[PDB]
């Protein structure tokens, strides 16, 4: 039996070699456009892939389960797939015989009558005034501007229309357009051409290298005015490389640039005033666009359109493309389609290809390690929001985050990916996490299609509706489900080899189809469904994501012990109330979600690798359990409860906390009273960045000491409620050199009976660098906050003022970047002829400010 | 077939007789009424001293008789219980009960005795337990009004944690061990809220606190109140079958506080703030739906009424409230579980008038069989109590806003009381 | 005869990929005029378009007629026109000069 | 039974049962029909003309008939959305005044016509 495992291993690591291989020549495939491939490429591709996943399960079933049966079952597996790859190589051999270019979609945009453009008056009115903004423009150095957004969106046009209103006050000006594989030699040329077309008229046919070709540029463009514009960006190396041709100073001269990419439009730009976002139309522009385009003349839409006219332009999102090519589709110029040919568009040509082929270049355009996790956004339905760690978690179990690097957490490698995919004007993000980052993210309709179309080619994912998109016509192996219309009906014995399931249903029909059957699964994700109790989570073995959130369980088989690879475990909104104690046998895990009102086993401390722990009971629980906390050292998340622990043990809590070095986030719950832990020399991790207690009812005494700026070097978020404010505490504040956010109560004003008292400011300028917002909610003042002009990027004040002090200036040009005041004022004090006078005073203070900020005294 | 509404306005003439007979008969004398709220009903000539002292009757007498009942209990037992320990509980709540001491003594001693008894063999077990607790807060009560004890001290009483925590559990258990078969057999216990458990006179006491707490910290008041209505969800009282989005979980009365202080919160939300408002939307949506099933409705009216009387303004949203106009619909409802309850009262008060029955009708040591109010029908009773009942139901027919939607709610419990209480009234006043 | 199932639907699926790709093959041999082709490769698509023909009437056998007489007549057929497939690719690897 | 009948021509109707015209609605996806109603007794017309409205997909509809008035599509039939082309050729059975499904929110969709009608009214070009 010796050299049947030796047997195994050497095979094994031939298939891993061959994996690599297989990997890598599927990647260059996936890289040419669909107009390019031939077809025997293309099914000697689709067929190679299905091997690759056959290998990868088989490679799996080895590291996990490894004893004769198993050992006999593998080496059958792995003869027959070696078999498989042999024969469709000579396949391949046996039929191989060896045996123009078409034009950018785009550039016939150029060439679209101006009389067809509905809402541009604003817009390039707004951006020739960026670009003159005086009387002495002609006179400033030389300035840069950048467009950003997503295609279709009218960048080029809004360009282009700038351009012919103003090139008049110019000497020369040149309208470039650089694609996404350029050669700097043509750009060059493009741009000599266009300055003069009768000297360099025959420059496309020199041949010097970029050095001489810049040296004319820089000698032609000497003591003149130019204004020009650089279109379609795709990366950094490019404008490094043209930056140089307008290195000399030139007073008046002005850049226009235009692109996809966020990170391009900051490294063309110098200040982050200088960069344009398109933003696509309002609901009337869009409607007379519309009706323009097709009801032409008689702009009349008649009543029985109206609705569906609604919902498709809703489905359009506002991008001139989608409204266009969607009016082309239903104006059919020979005749107006019928109502119920309008609800089959609306559920479900030239232009439709043309616009496919256009929104795919940001597709082709990824990095080969982000394909996939894009294609998996396909699983969700239409129009909800997408919880970002679900998406981060779920892309680490299915296996699409790994590196080689020895000290690299996987959990930052994702967040990495994710805003990476936020940064190519894919995703739109929404909301701010309780953990400092983006909440979840949205994606148009449009790109939905796309992507549902292009993962349905590959069996990367099948969908389960019942009007549309049914079970594949012709498929015995299926590897992603997605359950979305709970009225269909599932087979499910033929997917033996299944990777994921998820189910969206609220119906109890969806609780039905069985599951204990796929014995390789790896996500399991029933969030929100009313399942009651899952008793066979045990004997799956290969599971690495288990979403339970938002079910009915009661309580779990006490033998998840067997689940030694499982890195995500999500317990919240269940009625779940101990633990098993087996849990603590899962030495691989990355992730537990759980609520505060959860025993935990004892021995928690062996489980190393934990990186985010949620909501901690710390209630009934001796010293030992404190103490082990100190074990997990690579932990970069922490919530605590203070529900029912005994605050006589604090100290050891707080040295178990100063032993984690890694950490960014910490909250501290607490009821009521004063809090007795994190006491002065506590010497907090140096890396933290996001500190909170959302008590607002148990207050710190004067203020930590710790706060000084030298322990605390990186911090971005502060939300504390002291008992009595001094006015030498905003100064500590002030020491500090990021703090973004800010946010302090004064306990003895509200609870107690305690006067405002009016805090200031002294000895120092620049006190708040970086404080874009700040709530001083208990405790105001406008004016002796801010001497000198501090914080000179606030964007929202909140402040109190009793009406007393109607007798301090409320002066609001110490602060440029004003442009939200909310304010509440005491009148028990002062009578109501106070009142509305120190209301009125502080409304014309508001109103003054050229920025002109918005009010509200409550 | 259904017995017509009585129609009649309020005349004083009426109002001093059945004003006299509350303040004559001993159950309504300690309770209030609806019809305070009416016009031209006044003329009361109440003084509470007699009713204090009469309470301090009933209050030894009822710890009499549970203490003879201990004796006997511990005498032949199922599985030996201690039950000399609750005995000793009730020696030292007698000892605490009959003397004057230092207010000092009073605290130490009470809240000794409250916390041990703080932390299931048998039933009855526990039903004593609660009685103790019952009747050690009933004692404080009572001190405090004997003037022994001032309001300094009251409110480091009862504002410290652990009190508060006792004060809704006992508030919530006890009413439900007092009257909940009662309340089942007359089929309103789908109509019990927890805003108006303070109305009776079983439960007075209670009341004091709560006006104690308005006198001087509306925070705690309000605290007390998320925390009692958590309570009576978690004893299955109204059950949701699922799960409550904002009642039973800690960070939520934060984020309630956090917005009560400063209310501009509301406009520029936070996260627990959004799901908050989001979920208060799907439940006011969820009650102004006609053909939902009852049981839903009547769980997001007791949700959204306690919200909106413990922190004001949470639930409003100008615009869409004058098209639904469900505010008027919510003060409705209310009326109806007000009188709904009162009607029960007298239900349970009929059975005084039984010649046989001697067992009381309110609940274990509700009343000591020492004063056992007697079947002796007086001279204005049997005119009395049909006329308090028609001028309940014609004070009732008023103010009720009438639409179908809104019907289902108000008008058949009331109209089915009143075919239940014409139906049975007769038959007791012949036997 | 649990095995012979096994071994026929296997051998089918090949015979369903070979065919995807020879008729990708000859869709893109049939575009060049014919006075761009070389007798080579038009004598070798000529055989091929025969193996296509012999290979889709197995497949279409097997789809109608699905015992025993029926397998093994279907299991001889596969062997014999893998057996030809091969020999026609050998015999075009064997004379192939670019020139 | 037969199911995917895409396609059928003349049928017979003539000494049928009840039971056969109501199979008739079963065949869903059919796109063209032929009748005769020669020996078919006109007192069944309901049934034929619910399963008829019961085929969603469909395209050309004829009803041949010798003589005397047309006892079947009465009013209040809701024709299949999608027809594109109807046809009486039988020009010695009459229709009444009008059929009233003849609105053009009914029939959207209609690139021919062929009717015999009893008496035409001057508002029946209207409607057309
Ligand atoms: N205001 C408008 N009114 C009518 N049509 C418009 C308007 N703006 C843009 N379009 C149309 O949208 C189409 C695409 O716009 P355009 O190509 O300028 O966007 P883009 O930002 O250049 O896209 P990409 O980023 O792919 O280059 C053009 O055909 C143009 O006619």
């Amino acid at each position: 039996t010796i050299t049947l495992e030796k047997k195994v291993r050497k095979g094994i690591e031939s298939l891993i070699t061959e994996l690599k291989l297989m990997q890598a020549v599927l990647s260059k495939v996936s890289k040419v456009p669909a107009d390019q491939l031939d077809e025997g490429v293309k099914i000697w591709a689709g067929n190679v892939k299905e091997l690759s996943y056959q290998m990868e399960d088989i490679v799996d079933a080895f590291m996990v389960r490894v004893n004769g049966k198993d050992l006999h079952r593998i080496s059958a597996a792995l003869e027959e797939v070696v078999l498989q790859a042999k024969q469709l190589a000579e396949l391949r051999q046996r039929y191989e015989q060896e045996m123009q270019t078409s034009v950018d979609p785009r550039m016939m945009a150029l060439y679209t009558d101006v009389t067809e453009l509905v809402g541009i008056e604003e817009t390039r009115d707004k951006l020739i005034n960026m670009l003159t903004e005086g009387d002495d423009w002609s006179k400033h150095p030389l300035k840069t501007i950048s467009i950003v957004g997503f295609g279709g969106l009218g960048k080029t046009t809004l360009a282009k229309a700038a351009y012919d209103k103003i090139k008049v006050q110019f000497d020369c000006g040149a309208f470039v357009s650089v694609s996404r594989n350029p050669e700097m030699k043509k750009v060059l040329k493009d741009i000599l051409y266009g300055l003069d077309k009768v000297k360099y008229e025959n420059i496309h046919n020199a041949a010097r290298d970029e050095k001489y070709l810049i040296d004319d540029i820089i000698e032609f463009l000497n003591d003149k005015r130019y204004l020009i514009v650089i279109d379609d960006i795709w990366n950094e190396k490019a404008w490094e490389l043209i930056k140089c041709a307008f290195s000399k100073k030139s007073p008046g001269s002005r850049l226009i640039t235009t692109t996809r990419n966020v990170s391009v439009s900051e490294a063309c730009c110098s200040s982050e005033d200088d960069i344009y976002r398109m933003e696509p139309l309002s609901n009337d522009v869009s409607r007379t666009l519309f009706c323009k385009r097709i009801f032409s003349q008689e702009e009349g839409c008649p009543q029985e359109l109206l609705k569906v006219s609604e919902e498709i332009l809703k489905k359009c999102g506002g991008v001139p493309l989608a409204i266009i090519t969607i009016a082309s589709l239903l104006a059919n110029k020979g005749h107006i389609k019928a109502k119920d040919e309008w609800y089959a568009l609306l559920s479900s040509n030239r232009s439709l290809e043309q616009m496919k082929k256009i929104l795919l270049f940001s597709y082709y355009d990824l990095p080969s390690y982000l394909k996939p996790c894009l294609l998996y956004l396909s699983i969700f339905p239409e129009d909800r929001e997408i919880r970002r760690a679900r998406l981060v978690w779920r892309w680490i179990s299915e296996g699409f985050v790994y590196s080689e690097k020895q000290d690299i957490s996987l959990y930052e490698l994702g967040d990495s990916y994710f805003n990476e995919l936020v940064n190519r004007s894919m995703i739109q993000p929404i909301g701010i996490d309780d953990e400092g980052k983006v909440k979840a993210c949205r994606v148009h309709d449009m790109v939905l299609d796309l992507i549902c179309s292009l993962s349905s080619e590959e069996n990367f994912v099948t969908i389960l509706d019942d009007p549309r998109r049914k079970m594949p016509n012709s498929e015995s192996k299926v590897r992603r489900l997605s359950i979305q219309n709970s009225k269909i009906d599932v087979d499910t014995t033929r997917m033996e080899h299944m990777r994921s399931v998820t189910v969206f249903s609220d119906n109890v029909v969806g609780k039905v189809l069985d599951i204990s059957r796929f014995k390789v699964l790896r996500v399991l994700d029933l969030e929100g469904c009313h399942v009651s109790d899952v008793g066979y989570v045990g004997n799956l073995l290969h599971l690495r994501y288990l979403g339970l959130k938002g079910t009915h369980v009661k309580d779990l088989p006490m033998e998840v012990g067997k689940l030694q690879f499982l890195l995500t475990l999500d317990l919240r909104g269940t009625k779940i109330e101990v633990l098993p104690w087996s849990v603590v046998q899962l030495r691989r895990l990355m992730c537990l979600y759980v609520d505060y009102g959860m025993k935990l086993p004892s021995g928690i401390g062996n489980l190393t690798f934990l990186e985010v722990l949620d909501d901690l009971g710390l209630s009934d629980v001796d010293l030992d359990f404190v103490k082990e906390l100190g074990r997990l050292t690579k932990l970069r998340v922490l919530r605590l409860d203070f529900h029912g622990f005994d605050q006589s043990m604090g100290k050891a809590l707080e040295e178990s906390i100063s032993n984690m070095y890694k950490l960014d986030s910490l909250d501290v719950f607490v009821n009521r009273g004063l809090i007795n832990c994190l006491s002065e020399h506590w010497v907090p991790p140096p890396r933290l960045c996001r500190l909170a207690f959302p008590s607002k009812r148990s207050w710190f005494k004067t203020l930590p000491s710790w706060i000084n700026p030298s322990s605390l070097p990186l911090l971005s978020y502060l939300d504390i409620t002291l008992f009595e404010v001094r006015s030498e505490d905003i100064q500590l504040l002030g020491t500090l050199p990021a703090l973004v956010y800010l946010e302090i109560w004064n306990y003895s004003v509200f609870e107690e009976a305690h006067e405002v008292e009016a805090p200031v400011l002294s000895s120092g300028a620049a006190l708040f660098p970086c404080a874009t917002e700040c709530r001083f909610i208990g405790i105001g003042a406008v004016p002796s906050m801010f001497p000198q002009g501090a914080a000179p990027r606030l964007k929202r004040l909140w402040f109190t003022f009793p009406a007393k002090w109607s007798s301090i200036g409320l002066g609001m040009r110490h602060l440029p970047s004003l442009q939200r005041v909310v304010v509440d004022v005491i009148s028990e004090g002062a009578s109501r002829e106070e009142a509305d006078e120190a209301e009125a005073a502080l409304r014309a203070a508001a109103e003054d400010h050229p920025n002109r900020p918005i009010l509200d005294i409550w | 077939v259904n017995f017509p509404f009585p129609k009649k306005m309020i005349t004083e003439s009426n109002s001093k007789d059945i004003r006299e007979y509350l303040a004559s008969t001993f159950p309504f004398e300690q309770q209030s009424t609806i019809l305070d709220s009416v016009k031209s009903i006044a003329k009361v000539q109440i003084d509470d001293r007699k009713a204090f002292d009469l309470q301090l009757k009933f209050r030894q007498e009822n710890l009499a008789e549970l203490k003879d009942q201990i004796i006997l209990s511990l005498g032949a037992n199922n599985g030996n219980q201690n039950w000399q320990k609750l005995l000793d509980y009730t020696n030292k709540l007698d000892e605490l009960s009959n003397t004057k001491i230092s207010p000092e003594e009073f605290i130490e001693e009470i809240q000794k005795v409250l916390y041990k008894v703080k932390l299931s063999t048998s039933k009855l077990y526990s039903q004593f337990n609660l009685s103790i607790q019952d009747f050690a807060l009933q004692i404080i009560h009572s001190k405090y009004k004997s003037n022994q004890i001032s309001q300094n001290d009251l409110l480091k009483l009862i504002t410290e944690d652990e009190m508060l925590k006792i004060l809704a559990k006992t508030k919530v258990l006890t009413y439900k061990m007092k009257y909940f078969d009662s309340a089942s057999k007359m089929g309103i216990n789908k109509y019990i809220s927890t805003e108006m458990m303070d109305l009776d006179w079983q439960f007075s006491h209670y009341k004091t606190f709560n006006d104690a707490l308005k006198k001087n910290k509306a925070s705690d008041s309000s605290y007390l109140g998320w925390l009692t209505h958590g309570y009576s969800i978690k004893y299955g009282l109204s059950p949701n079958n699922e799960r409550s989005m904002f009642f039973q979980d800690g960070r939520k009365y934060a984020e309630l506080y956090a917005f009560s202080k400063s209310p501009h919160r509301k406009i520029i939300p936070g996260e627990h703030l959004k799901d908050l408002l989001a979920k208060i939307n799907k439940s006011k949506g969820i009650f102004l739906d006609q053909n939902a099933l009852l049981d839903k409705r009547i769980y997001a009216f007791h949700e959204l009424n306690t919200l909106e009387t413990h922190f004001p303004g949470i639930t409003s949203s100008f615009t869409d409230d004058l098209k639904s106009n469900y505010r008027k619909k919510m003060e409705s409802v209310s009326l109806t579980c007000q009188v709904l309850q009162e009607i029960g009262n007298i239900h349970r008060f009929i059975e005084s008038k039984v010649p046989y029955h001697s067992s009381t009708e309110y609940g274990l040591f509700s009343i000591p069989k020492i004063f056992s109010i007697p079947i002796d029908y007086k001279h204005g009773e049997k005119e009395n109590l049909v006329s308090y009942v028609d001028f309940l139901y014609s004070t009732a027919h008023e103010r009720i806003l009438q639409d179908n939607s809104i019907n289902q709610l108000c008008l058949d419990p009331l109209q089915e009381s009143l075919n239940r209480i014409k139906s049975n009234i007769p038959v007791f006043f012949n036997l």
